[PDB]
RNA sequence: UUUUUUUUUU
RNA sequence: CGUAGCUGUAGAUGAAUGCUAAUUAUAGAGUAU
RNA sequence: UUUUUUUUUUUUUUU
RNA sequence: GGAAGCUGGAAGACGGAAUCGUUAUUAAGCGCCAGGUAGUCCUGGACACUGAAUCC
């Protein structure tokens, strides 16, 4: 066993200590804790996933329906544990500020996919079909003067 | 629901308090339950008719120590709520792989989850 | 069976008993395991992964044994805990290489620590290192904690029953089955209570004994400097990036979650029916520690009150005999508490010590020292006790610790007169000469 | 505050404050 | 039963089920069992843990009676009203007077009368008989066995109201 | 039948109409109401079911019951009944439009077969080319994507009769 | 007592109204540095204020039914520095000032402190016996960090304050009162 | 789209 | 913040909001039915 | 967080 | 001049014909204020949320 030896010996101390909670090799793969940001529209995020099988709150010690209460927003800021396999492993806990009712769904799911490849690596390449890690960085265009009340709403 | 000339100015914009009426009155009062020297009573609140909001405790009759405060399902019996209806006929198929990914959506509370799966086909 | 094709209502009326009577340590246990080793290999991609690893360590157990650390200081540092805490409890010229070894079991012990708590342990590895802490008698108050969390999240799983043992042949040889579903349904009483009376206090906690102490609350401390300000046209900044960077302040904080106390109140309710059952003095007393908490049940639910007073119905009640050996561990712990039911159990309690004391010879010195003895060791499983008394050089030095508690135990009472004042006397006078021959010289003095 | 929308806020407004305003017609 | 068996589904008969709860299911379990397309299959409740501190209780509490027990209600805050599915109807087959009510608002919200009095509390004589009504479907065969004292003759006036109270309005 | 009607003053959601497993089901989420689609003859044809509220005190099933799971057991009886009495259950001979399925168009720059759908505010586009499969392989798949992406959100998508 | 007071802090503002003008005061202010009398010179923190902007509206060629319009933009911006522990006075309220160009002006902020009973106690410690029977970066402030925490938690106090008092105090047609006359 | 309290009910 | 979700009423054949013996607010003065 | 909460979201800011 | 209570039997379910144009955070809905130096608009200027479809 001396290829362990000069991989586990430079994780430890040395540049990065960070990295040195691991669940084996095959099948979690997956740090202890982890960290992400996610922006989209006058909006931001800020999801830190942490080890534990609880429930998921938002801000204000409030559930998460609470926030979402419709289907498809709930189903959009969970797709990437689907996928992933962490459904009932890993805890969530989202914190938002300004935006409106989804528009802070979108920025959820941009925050914690680039949470799951700082934990894994290797556990990135999966996710690019459902297009998570894509962004959105354009926003609505400002309203032309002139007659037009809208911005294209021509007046007899 | 009733209507009255009893309001006080504005309190109720003459309405009759349910608290003020004969049968309500009869089981509106837990400072009573002393006299009950045979057994005692129970209540229990869990619709959405009103918001609990604070839901003072002190001056309502019951103490600090005698409220029962239930918490969410936990995981292990949410698996078997699942199943229970599955028996039944009720759902079309529900795969296992998903079992778990249904817990975080309706996070386990019961109204949500039966309503949650009636709609869609389940799983 | 009723007529309509269902199960009679009349058979649900009562509630069932536990039992939790074997506990056996694990010495015994791995003797068996070196017997039984040619009739446990009878018995996909997956199928290798499954055997391959399953079968390297039977034959291992019995990493180069106890020899070989630092350098070897991942389930290693699991298997290598038993083989140092199995070590330990084997005693339980000479002097001299006896303790070369005895101290070298206690440094690595030590040292393994270190790295365990570094990672995070499974829900396959965390059950066995609690397990083999309370054989050994080695708690610590910052791992235990840690491992708590995870007894508790996987039982709670929604496989639990269905799902198979554990790949460790620990589970082989082991009553229960059924993985951890059943495993900790069974679990011995004596353990049980370590759940329920677990320290949950930080280091940070001075404000009861030594003193004032203000806890900072903010750490982070960033000032800017010349050399890192931001250039006064920021509005280019943004342009010469590949991505958003800046944000507007959003951090979220962690919410702590029940911390092991969601598990410790599902057990609390097996003590209560182990009360009703008549069983032996020694597997009740477990029952007491776990009702006399006083930071993990809390007062949520009126049942403290009452499982306390049916207690001390069944325990008034008994003989003499069995009640005369168990009169620390039971008075320490009933003392703590105040109910209805305290002046008519502690007068019961108060008879035997007058017997007790002059069948030991109390006012032939062989009988007070094997007296202490058993009530220092034998009896106490776990517990520690008021000044660390926990589970003899000359003379008077071990027994005057056990004397010195039980007085101030039935001191503490706050239901009634404590005792008469011709019992203090008589009391006092008892060590007043025992004390005055504890060796008028070492580290073994009277912190 | 001429049409349904401008003057409609004003009552919608008040009724945030710890007013109940009949709201109905308009 | 026991600790060991928490979270199961007991099977209920339908037939019985209806006898011991004549007024109705409790709480919103009705929803729950029309979607059910089998009109032969059993109805199961859940066992959670909150029943079982509750039960053991009420056990204690009947040998007593025959300062320990508790002598005083409960109130249950937050599923709470499904453990009243389970509870009830234990109760009533272990020889119970237990007086069921789920609904207690429909005598409140419907067409009902009101006549002012002096004492101050107004009476609903429409709803007054459904109540004693409702109760004697399950709980007949004991009322009308049990005696009535001497002491509690008549002293309720017409209102319900104690003549010592009803009295002072006048002063 | 076939109008889609949009309320001035609602709410708008991204999926009116979610789709469910059994072919001949679907829910309305716009006025929280269940329909079963079949092809009849040639057209889609839906039986809305009320479920707004309004007696026997025994059980709280069928009859009067204004409860949203009325609805529900009014559907699954139903479905039953065609499919036991086999009244209407045959394929859609009725076509959808020129290009195929709805949603599928072709391209007028080149040889291309474009598949543009939703999926939580995004879109993709490209899709497979039509040169080098030929108008038949490239045909088949591009219909094969819109099935398959519609089975994962659960979005249902009206069929028009032009 | 005014020989006992002593400047606490010295919070400095600028305002200019063009971007060269404002990078001209921060090259003048770093220059009057690094040539007091003591080892490190005073260091300011820095702490940009954003860049408030206007811009009015108005119709576009006389005799037009509004058809076009054309915008006047006005930027501005800000700057803002911190000081603590100004030992010398001289050496930077003179500095600070010197450092201006063009039309930049500024608005100063001073912060006194005045000590209560200076704490004198704990005398020589009582004894028996048995009775046998530097670290100086370049670019940094010399202050401890444990003043500058001490100090910020008081301006954001008094911000927190002064906002609520002014929002109740801020209605129009001042003056007047409900059912007055 | 609306909650109790300073005490005089066996 | 508005259409919220949720949840009571009539699953409106009858919801159109202008007309005016009469008051609310700004202003030195906006008055008479 | 099993003595914890009792809950919708905006157009500048934790430099 | 703006808004509000009370009162209420002002004139409308006509037409699937026809004329004004939108290069997708377009279109369609809904909500807020900044200036107009006392009040004083359904237009103009300006921000934000839900946000579908077609062969263009």
């Amino acid at each position: 066993s001396s290829d362990s030896a000069l991989i586990s010996g430079a994780i430890v101390r040395a540049f990065n200590p960070e990295r040195m909670k691991v669940f084996m090799h095959n099948g979690c793969e997956w740090l202890w804790q982890a960290e992400g940001t996610g922006t989209r529209k006058r909006a931001a995020a800020h999801v830190i996933i942490r080890r534990g099988t609880g429930q998921v709150r938002v801000n204000n010690d409030e559930d998460l329906y609470v926030r979402w209460p419709f289907y498809y927003n709930r189903m959009d800021v969970l797709q990437p544990f689907f996928l992933t396999g962490t459904a009932g492993i890993y805890d969530l806990f989202i914190h938002v500020r300004g935006g409106g009712s989804s528009g802070q769904a979108g920025a959820v799911r941009l925050a914690v996919g680039r949470a799951l490849v700082s934990a894994c690596p290797a556990c990135a390449r999966l996710l690019e079909e459902d297009m998570v890690l894509y962004e959105d960085t354009r926003q609505r265009m400002p309203k032309m003067p002139g007659r037009m009340k809208a911005r294209k709403m021509r007046t007899w | 629901e009733y209507v009255s000339m009893r309001y006080e100015g504005t309190r109720f914009n003459g309405h009759i308090p349910a608290f003020h009426l004969s049968t309500p009155r009869l089981l509106s009062r837990f400072d009573d339950a002393q006299q009950f020297q045979r057994g005692l009573k129970i209540c229990a609140t869990s619709w959405r008719r009103s918001n609990r909001r604070d839901y003072r405790p002190d001056l309502l009759g019951v103490r600090q120590e005698e409220i029962r405060t239930v918490r969410n399902f936990s995981p292990l019996e949410f698996a078997n709520f699942v199943a229970y209806y599955h028996k039944k006929k009720i759902l079309h198929e529900f795969p296992r792989e998903k079992l778990d990914y249904f817990y975080m959506l309706s996070g386990g509370n019961g109204f949500q989850a039966r309503r949650l799966l009636a709609s869609l086909y389940g799983g | 069976l009723l007529d309509t094709g269902e199960i009679v209502p009349g058979a649900f009326a009562s509630v069932k008993k536990v039992g939790d009577f074997p506990l056996l340590p694990l010495s015994l246990l791995l003797s068996r395991l070196k017997e039984r080793r040619q009739e446990l290999l009878r018995d996909f991609a997956r199928e290798e992964e499954r055997i391959q690893r399953k079968i390297k360590i039977l034959e291992l157990l019995a990493s180069q044994g106890a020899i070989g650390d630092a350098k070897r200081i991942h389930a290693d540092a699991v298997n290598l805990l038993l083989l140092l805490a199995a070590e330990a409890e084997t005693l339980a010229e000479e002097r001299q290489l006896w303790r070369l070894k005895c101290e070298g079991n206690e440094e690595k012990w030590n040292l393994c620590i270190s790295r365990l708590k570094e990672l995070a342990l499974d829900h396959e590895d965390s059950f066995l290192v609690f397990y083999a802490m309370c054989s050994t008698n080695r708690f610590d108050a910052v791992l235990l904690p840690a491992l708590l969390e995870r007894l508790e999240a996987s039982f709670f799983s929604s496989q639990a029953l269905s799902k198979p043992l554990f790949h460790p042949i620990f589970e082989v040889w082991d009553p229960p089955c059924e993985s951890f579903a059943a495993l900790i349904n069974v679990l011995p009483l004596s353990a049980k209570a370590v759940v329920v009376t677990a320290d949950r206090r930080s280091e940070r906690e001075r404000r009861e004994n030594e003193g004032w102490l203000a806890p900072p609350e903010a750490p982070p401390l960033v000032l800017p400097n010349w050399q890192t300000m931001h250039p006064v046209d920021m509005e280019a900044w943004e342009k010469k990036q590949r991505r958003v960077v800046r944000t507007r302040h959003v951090k979220a904080k962690i919410i702590r979650q029940a911390d092991g106390r969601k598990l410790a109140a599902t057990m609390a309710l097996h003590g209560r029916q182990a009360i009703h059952r008549d069983a032996a003095v020694s597997s009740l007393v477990s029952v007491a520690a776990m009702c006399a908490s006083n930071s993990q049940r809390a007062l949520r639910g009126e049942l403290l009150p009452e499982t306390l007073n049916l207690l001390a119905a069944e325990l008034l009640g008994r003989s003499a005999d069995a009640l005369s050996p168990h009169l620390l561990s039971l008075s320490f712990l009933l003392s703590q508490s105040s109910v209805s039911l305290t002046e008519r159990l502690f007068l019961h309690l108060e008879a035997v010590l007058r017997g007790w004391l002059e069948e030991n010879g109390f006012v032939a010195s062989e009988k007070r020292r094997k007296a202490s003895e058993e009530q220092l060791r034998n009896l106490p499983p776990g517990l520690n006790v008021f000044g660390l008394v926990q589970s003899d050089t000359e003379s008077a030095l071990w027994e005057s610790r056990v004397l010195a508690a039980l007085l101030s135990s039935f001191l503490r009472v706050d239901d009634y007169r404590p005792s008469l004042d011709f019992v203090l006397l008589l009391s006092d006078a008892l060590r007043n000469s025992l004390r005055r021959t504890a060796v008028l010289h070492e580290k073994d003095v009277l912190s | 505050c001429m049409n349904k929308k401008n003057r409609l806020a004003l009552r919608k407004r008040r009724r945030r404050m710890g007013e109940r305003v009949s709201l109905r017609y308009r | 039963v026991g600790v060991e068996d928490v979270g199961r589904f007991r099977l209920f008969d339908r037939h019985r089920l209806v006898e011991l709860l004549p007024e109705g299911l409790a709480g919103e379990l009705s929803r729950d069992v029309e979607m059910i397309p089998s009109a032969t299959s059993p109805i199961g409740v859940m066992l959670r843990k909150a029943t079982l501190e509750l039960q053991m209780q009420l056990e204690l509490f009947a040998r007593v009676h025959a300062l320990a027990a508790v002598q005083r209600g409960f109130l249950l805050d937050g599923g709470k009203s499904c453990v009243l599915n389970y509870l009830i109807p234990w109760a009533r087959e272990n020889n119970w007077l237990v007086v069921y009510e789920p609904l207690p608002s429909r005598y409140a919200r419907e067409i009902g009368d009101i006549k002012r009095s002096s004492a101050g509390v107004y009476i609903q004589s429409s709803f007054s008989q459904e109540f004693l009504e409702r109760l004697g479907r399950f709980n007949r065969r004991l009322l009308e066995e049990l005696p009535v004292a001497r002491r509690c003759y008549g002293q309720a006036a017409l209102d319900g109201v104690h003549r010592l109270y009803a009295e002072r309005s006048y002063h | 039948r076939q109008e889609f009607f949009w309320p001035e003053k609602a709410r708008r959601t991204r999926v009116p109409l979610y789709q469910n497993s059994r072919p001949n089901l679907v829910y309305d989420q716009r006025f929280r109401r269940f329909m079963c689609m079949w092809y009849a003859n040639g057209v889609q044809v839906f039986r809305p079911f009320s479920c707004r509220g309004r007696l026997p005190d025994g059980l709280g099933i069928g009859r009067g019951s204004g409860t949203w799971e009325r609805a529900r057991a009014k559907a699954v009886v139903l479905l039953k009944q065609l499919q036991r009495q086999g009244h209407l259950d045959r394929l859609a001979k009725p076509d959808v439009t020129r290009s195929g399925v709805r949603g599928v168009y072709f391209d007028t720059e080149e040889k291309l077969w474009v598949a543009t759908w939703n999926e939580h505010g995004l879109r993709r586009f490209k899709a497979f080319p039509t040169m080098e499969m030929g108008f038949d392989a490239a045909y088949q798949a591009a219909v094969a994507v819109r099935r398959q992406k519609l089975r994962e959100n659960y979005i249902f998508s009206m069929q028009r009769n032009r | 007592a005014l020989s006992a007071y002593s400047l606490r802090s010295l919070i400095v503002t600028y305002n200019s109204r063009n971007r060269s003008s404002m990078n001209a005061t921060i090259e003048n202010l770093k220059n009057a540095l690094r040539w007091t009398s003591p080892s490190e010179s005073s260091s300011p923190s820095s702490a940009p204020s954003s860049a408030p902007s206007s811009a009015p509206s108005s119709s576009w060629s006389p005799f037009k039914y509004k058809y076009a319009l054309r915008h006047y933009v006005f930027e501005d911006h800000r700057y803002a520095f911190a000081f603590y522990d100004v030992n010398s006075v001289q050496e930077v309220v003179s500095a600070a000032l010197g450092a201006m160009a063009g039309e930049t002006c500024c608005s100063c902020r001073f912060s006194w402190r005045f000590a209560g009973r200076p704490p004198v106690s704990l005398p020589t410690p009582p004894r028996l016996v048995p009775s046998s029977r530097a670290t100086v970066l370049r670019g940094h402030c010399p202050t401890d960090k444990e003043f500058i925490r001490r100090a910020l938690e008081e301006e954001q106090a008094v911000e927190r304050i002064r906002k609520k008092l002014d929002k109740k105090q801020l209605q129009w047609f001042p003056g007047k009162t409900p059912w007055a006359p």
